[PDB]
């Protein structure tokens, strides 16, 4: 259905036995994504908890 | 601002004391003034600090 896909495609083992890859156009790896820090405003009635 | 309120409210009263005296109840009326402008005082300061944890 295509002839070419530009996309950040993985090129993976299982994908390679069925399509050519041309060698990386870029480097990476998994990595955590989290929601910062942020804070913790102490209710005020905290004192009873 | 409720301070500066209370605080010009015990002002005016103490200026009435020497006029319009012996009613001997507006000295108390500045004493009440004085002191709960001191109580909203030590309230907008704790609600201040408060407010910039955040």
């Amino acid at each position: 259905k295509a002839d070419i896909a530009i996309a950040p495609l993985t090129i993976t083992l299982v994908r390679e036995e069925v399509i050519d890859f041309s060698k990386p156009f870029m480097s990476l790896g998994i990595s955590i994504m989290i929601k910062k820090p942020q804070k913790s405003k102490p209710g005020v009635f905290s004192f009873l908890d | 601002i409720l301070s500066v309120i209370l605080l010009f409210m015990g002002g005016l009263c103490i200026a009435a004391s020497e006029f319009y005296k012996t009613r001997h109840n507006i000295i108390l009326s500045a004493g009440i003034f004085f002191v709960s402008a001191g109580l909203s005082n030590i309230i907008g300061i704790i609600v201040y600090i408060s407010a910039n944890a955040g």
